[PDB]
Formats: C-alpha cells, structure tokens, sequence
C-alpha cells in the first residue's frame, strides 16, 4: 500500500 | 480526523524567499507522499511536483525546476515548500495534497496558502459599522453591514457573531481602487432578531495581525 | 508530457437536470496490470481547496453523494451529476494519474440557472468612526438577484455621479443561486456633509423601473 509508489509505473 | 494545516499568507517583495509549511495529522506521515499544486488567481490548477515521504527525494515538474525546494521535517510530520527568487508570477494560493493509498489520486488537501508578491508595506485595516438609517416598518427583515477600508495586501477573513450567523451573509470580493483594498460584508436578520440580540462583525488581517470585533450598535 | 482537455469549458443548468463533461487524454491511462484506469475528478467550490471526487475513472469517494457518477476508459472520460443542487456550482478538474507528470486538465465550470430575482437594495451613510477621520464612504449593497447584469446609479440632490465610486459582485451563492454587489461611493468629511440627500438606485431585468433607497442628513 503506497502512497510513495504513484501511478502505473 | 486526517487533516492538512499549511501556515499562513504571506507577503514578499520581488526577489525574495518564502517558505509555506504543511504540517500533516491523523495518520502515518511516512506511507503518504506530498504532491504540491499552485493555483494563480482566477485561473486553474497545475502540479508543481511531490516529496516522498519515506526517501525525501523530490520530483519537480519541468516549469519548477530551479527556483522551487520541497522539504521534510519527519519528527513533526511536515512538508515545506520553499520559493525562491519571488516573480510576480508567483503570486498564488499554494496547496499540499497527500498522495491517496491508491497511488491514483490526491485524498487529502490543506486549505492553501496564498503568496502575494508586491513591493508595497504592509497597512492595517480601518473597520466600520454601517447601519440603516430607517428603523424596520413592516419589512420583516433588517440588512446590516461593516466596511474594511485601506488594507493591504490579501485576505482578510470577516464572519459574523464568530461564525454563528452564517447564513444569510454576503462578503464582497475586495476591490484595489489605489494600492489599499476595500472589502464589506453584509448580513440579512429578522427585524425580531435585531437590535434585541447582538450582532457583531469579526475581521482578521493576518498579515498585520488585525483581529477586530466590532458591534453595530446605532 | 500528457495533456487533459477538459470540454465543454463552462455550462449552465437549472437545478435538477443531468449533465456530463468530457475528460481526453493525449496518451491512455489505462493499465492492464490492475485492470484500473489511472484518472481523477476533483470538484472545487469558490473559496474551497479542491476535494476529491472520483478516483481510477469510476469509484466514489467515501461519503460522496450518489448523484456524482464517473465514467469512462482509456482516453474518454465522463463525470456525470444526475439531479443538480445549488450547491454543486463548482468547477470540476481531471487529473492525470498515469506518468510523470501528473497534469490537470483546465476544468469545466459548473453553474446554475435559477429564476429572475429583484435586488435587495441598502443604503447606509458613513460611520462616526470614519466621519470623525475625514474620510467618508457610503454603502449600498445590492443582494440576492439573479441574473448577474446590473446598473446602479448614485445621486447627489438630484444630480448624478460617477466619480470614486467601487462596485464589487459576488460569485454565485451556493444555497440560492444569485448573485449580490456592492457600489462604495468614497468622498471627503467636508464634502459628504455640505449635501443632504443621498439616493442610490438600481436597473434590473425584473422591473422597467429602477428600485430607489434614499437617506437625509438628521
């Protein structure tokens, strides 16, 4: 769950 | 109970450095990056970038490199955005939004803050009751007022009975006639209600520290 | 980078109708890892941070009211509002949440069309407060009519002036739809006090004849 990791990378 | 509270207005001269706060509560402060997104006066949304909240490393949009920081302080679970080398542009009302757990959106936002940058001084307000001349016949209803007059610069936060009486309040944008603002607020009361309960208008400039109640008595 | 064009730009209902407003994007925002699409609606009323809507193209937010539905996939997005109330007069934003950056569209503004109102009309003369400084301003706050297009005019025995006189409106009210202004006349201690009748009248759509308040000095 993050939060710190945005998008669909 | 999740809640963003970013610091007070500010105003700067052009060239000079301005750091907003966002302290950040009700949750774990280092699961949830701070995305940064200004908004101009009139005009739309754009997003400046975003802090990780665990690594502190920052990511800035291409039009904010350069002249924008973003900052962590953990132990108080808060963001700091520091503008440097202030432009006209500049002048805007800045938001920090958390980073939702989806990773999709942005969940949760402070209140803004707003950066105006002028060369001119601070003045305090001078604040004014304004009362009908006419006692109420058979309208029903009584509308009252109070003027802030030659203050600089923006906001000014005017409620009325410190926020009791909420309806029926009408507060004006603020117009610059010279280089002072001018702003009223008007309330609309039953003629039962007043002058019998007392109805009083509260303005705070921040800026100058000038909280002021004032009565509207006659 | 992503652009989000946002469309129509601005559009006017009456409270209770449908509508929908586009979001198109310059690349897709769809992932088959998650089989989610990346795009997000924020709704931001006048005065307000924005607040989140809608996340991955069709979820509500917890607590949103059901009338707020979005929709869409890929690049076309939709964000669809069943039954209008007053208070969803806001300007609705898309976001970009697929790759850096993550860009806002320009928003598409949302307001009401209510019925022809008449103005509220106040006069209030200058306080003691301000008459003792030697400056002078006299009020007249014009409320709650609908639609926005007004003229006021400010007479001095008879005789009209426009000079040194501020006029101000409001946004739109979220409870009642209309729309209020303010017309400030500033003159001199000397100056407000060598005249005795003061009379600021108002030309709406509603009537044909101008809606007149008037004062005299006691």
């Amino acid at each position: 769950g993050a939060g710190n990791q945005p998008g669909a990378n | 109970q999740i809640q963003l509270v970013q610091s007070g207005p500010e105003l700067k001269k052009p060239g000079e450095t301005v750091k907003i706060s966002c302290k950040a509560s009700g949750y774990t402060f280092t699961n949830y990056g701070m995305n940064w997104v200004k908004q101009a006066p009139g005009k739309g949304l754009k997003w400046m970038g975003w802090i990780n909240s665990n690594t502190g490393e920052p990511t800035y949009a291409e039009e904010f490199k350069g002249r924008f920081a973003f900052s962590l302080e953990t132990s108080a679970s808060t963001a700091y955005l520091q503008i440097n080398n202030l432009k006209n542009e500049d002048t805007a009302t800045y938001f920090c939004a958390r980073w939702a757990n989806c990773g999709c959106a942005m969940d949760y936002w402070g209140q803004g803050t707003t950066v105006t940058v002028s060369s001119a001084k601070t003045t305090p307000p001078s604040v004014y009751p304004l009362a009908p001349g006419s006692a109420a016949q058979t309208n029903s209803m009584v509308t009252l007022g109070c003027l802030v007059k030659g203050y600089f610069p923006e906001p000014v936060t005017v409620t009325w009975n410190s926020g009791s009486l909420s309806s029926g309040v009408h507060t004006f944008p603020a117009v610059l006639q010279s280089d002072l603002y001018t702003l009223s607020s008007s309330v609309t009361v039953p003629s039962s209600t007043w002058p019998s309960e007392t109805v009083t208008c509260n303005v705070a400039h921040p800026a100058s520290s000038t909280k002021v109640d004032k009565k509207i008595v006659p | 980078d992503i652009v989000m064009t946002q469309s129509p730009s601005s559009l006017t209902v009456t409270a209770g109708e449908k509508v929908s407003m586009s979001c198109k994007s310059s690349q897709s925002l769809f992932t088959s890892g998650k089989q989610k699409n990346y795009l997000t609606w924020y709704q931001q009323k006048p005065g307000q941070p924005p607040k989140l809507l809608i996340y991955w193209a069709s979820t509500r937010n917890s607590g949103l009211p059901d009338r707020f539905t979005g929709s869409g996939s890929g690049t076309d997005f939709t964000l669809t509002i069943s039954s209008v109330q007053a208070e969803d007069l806001a300007v609705y934003y898309c976001q970009n949440d697929y790759s850096y950056p993550f860009t806002f569209g320009s928003g598409t503004k949302l307001e009401i069309k209510r019925a022809d109102a008449a103005p509220t009309v106040s006069i209030f003369p200058p306080s003691s407060e301000q008459l003792t400084s030697g400056g002078a301003s006299v009020v007249c706050f014009l409320n709650n009519f609908y639609p926005k297009d007004i003229n006021v005019k400010w007479k001095i025995d008879g005789s009209e002036r426009q000079n040194g006189v501020l006029n101000s409106w409001t946004d739109q009210d979220s409870k009642d739809s209309t729309y209020s202004m303010s017309s400030t006349l500033t003159l001199t201690k000397d100056e407000y006090e060598r005249h005795n009748s003061y009379t600021c009248e108002a030309t709406h759509k509603t009537s044909t004849s101008p809606i007149v308040k008037s004062f005299n000095r006691n």
